[PDB]
């Protein structure tokens, strides 16, 4: 969570393919999400990977 | 840049009251008011008189006073004497969370 | 009151960047919002940058982006400014200053209430 | 209060419709937090002990 260094203890940046209008033209997006939104994929150690 | 509108110097005389002006848009000059002063002798540190528009801090003289009417300032200072030779500054609340300064005025006591 | 010291004197050459020093003394250094400034010779003041040493974060005018970045201390307590990218405009004065209060319930960094002033320093690059 | 000075970004997802997301955040971070005032908070408390 490096917002502008540091980190912020509440809030993930996260980065996501959007399918977007054309649906054949799907783009990377970037949001912050707040922790309490934000599950872990899979028990492993692949924690680099979340769902809502 | 930017760095705000200021007078490259003021004229007075003794006795006279005079203000040192700053203007500059609605965002950094008036929609906070974080306006705070500082002055320069030549060869000197900046030096802090006036913070949050028109207020003095340790140890000021009470002759400097500052003012704010929508997008501008000045610092207003009473009974001019010729110990006020020096260069001066004002900053104040930048655009996003930053900090703006001006371009300095000259303190002319003729 | 209390007092920051700076480096003595920085004369560089393009492309070479700068590292300047700013110790506290008097006071808790991990208590107050550090902002750094610039002033050329004959030209007007010019703003650089902000750093909480709470935490670490820091800012910088939109001018100064990628050129200027700064670091913190903990185990003495000092902020440090590195200058990138430089040419020889940059021959001015250097300054670190003690802003605002850190609280932690509002923000409390562009507060321009630079009460307190180091000595500065002097970077020639020609 | 949320002193946080937070930033909406849109994002496009599917035909027309868009979703609002939280972008960057400028300035400082900080604690979102609720306050109320001591004294008054003591007499209420006794008072509903009296009751
Ligand atoms: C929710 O709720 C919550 C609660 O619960 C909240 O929160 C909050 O908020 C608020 C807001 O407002 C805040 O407040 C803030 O605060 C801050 C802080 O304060 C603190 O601190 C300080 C400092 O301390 C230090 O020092 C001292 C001496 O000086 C000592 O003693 C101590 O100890 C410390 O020491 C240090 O150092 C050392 C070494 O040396 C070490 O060791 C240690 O550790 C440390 O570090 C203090 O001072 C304070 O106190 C004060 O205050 C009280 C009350 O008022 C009083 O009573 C007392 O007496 C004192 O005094 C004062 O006053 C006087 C008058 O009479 C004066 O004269 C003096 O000087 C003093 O000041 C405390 O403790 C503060 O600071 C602030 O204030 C500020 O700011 C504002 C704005 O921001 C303004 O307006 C004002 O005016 C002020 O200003 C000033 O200051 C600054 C700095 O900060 C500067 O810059 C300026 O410029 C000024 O200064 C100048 O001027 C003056 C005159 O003009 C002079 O005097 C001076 O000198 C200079 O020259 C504010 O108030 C709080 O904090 C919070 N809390 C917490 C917990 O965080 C919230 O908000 C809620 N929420 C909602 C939403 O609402
Ligand atoms: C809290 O966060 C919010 C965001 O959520 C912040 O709000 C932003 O505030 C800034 C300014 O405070 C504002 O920026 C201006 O937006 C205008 C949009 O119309 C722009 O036109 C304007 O541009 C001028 O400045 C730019 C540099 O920043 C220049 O690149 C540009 O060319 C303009 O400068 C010219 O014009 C002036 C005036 O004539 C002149 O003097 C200059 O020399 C130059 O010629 C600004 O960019 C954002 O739009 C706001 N964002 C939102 C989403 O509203 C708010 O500031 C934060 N508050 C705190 C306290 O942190
Ligand atoms: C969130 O993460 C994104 C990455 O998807 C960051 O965006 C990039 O930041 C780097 C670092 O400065 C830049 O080199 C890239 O140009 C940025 N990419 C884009 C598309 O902007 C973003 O800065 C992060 N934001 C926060 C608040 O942490
Ligand atoms: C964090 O700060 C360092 C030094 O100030 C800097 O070089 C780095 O680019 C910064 N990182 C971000 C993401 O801002």
């Amino acid at each position: 969570a490096t917002v502008k260094n540091g980190t912020v203890e509440e809030m993930k940046n996260c980065s996501f393919n959007t399918t977007t209008e054309i649906r054949d033209k799907e783009k990377k997006e970037y949001a912050l999400f707040y922790k309490p939104d934000i599950v872990p994929l899979s028990e492993t150690n692949n924690t680099s990977e979340y769902r809502l | 840049q930017s760095a705000l509108t200021q007078p490259a110097s003021v004229s007075g005389s003794p006795g006279q009251s005079i203000t040192i002006s700053c203007t500059g848009t609605k965002y950094d000059v008036g929609s906070h008011d974080l306006v705070s002063w500082y002055q320069q002798y030549p060869g000197k540190v900046p030096k802090y008189m006036i913070y949050e528009v028109n207020k003095r801090p340790s140890g000021v003289s009470n002759r400097f006073s500052g003012s704010k009417s929508g997008n501008t300032a000045s610092l207003t200072i009473s009974g001019l004497r010729a110990e006020d030779e020096a260069d001066y500054y004002c900053c104040s609340f930048g655009g996003s969370a930053t900090v703006v300064c001006g371009g300095g005025t000259k303190v002319t006591v003729l | 009151q209390v007092q920051l010291v700076q480096s003595g004197a920085q004369m560089k050459n393009p492309g070479a960047s700068v590292k300047v020093s700013c110790a506290p003394s008097g006071y808790t250094f991990t208590d107050f919002y550090i902002h750094w400034l610039r002033q050329a010779p004959g030209q007007g003041l010019q703003w650089m940058g902000w750093m909480n040493p709470q935490t670490g974060r820091t800012n910088t005018a939109r001018n100064f982006q990628g050129r200027v970045t700064m670091t913190r201390d903990t185990s003495i307590g000092t902020a440090y400014m590195e200058l990138r990218s430089l040419t020889s405009d940059d021959t001015a004065i250097y300054y670190c200053t003690t802003g605002g209060w850190i609280s932690l319930y509002y923000d409390s960094s562009y507060y321009p209430n630079f009460d307190h002033w180091g000595q500065g320093t002097l970077l020639t690059v020609s | 209060t949320r002193p946080n000075n937070n930033t909406r970004k849109s994002v496009r997802i599917g035909p027309g419709q868009t979703f609002y997301a939280t972008g960057d955040i400028i300035g400082d971070i900080k604690q979102a937090h609720c306050n109320i005032s001591e004294e008054k908070w003591n007499d209420t408390l006794q008072k509903v002990g009296i009751e």
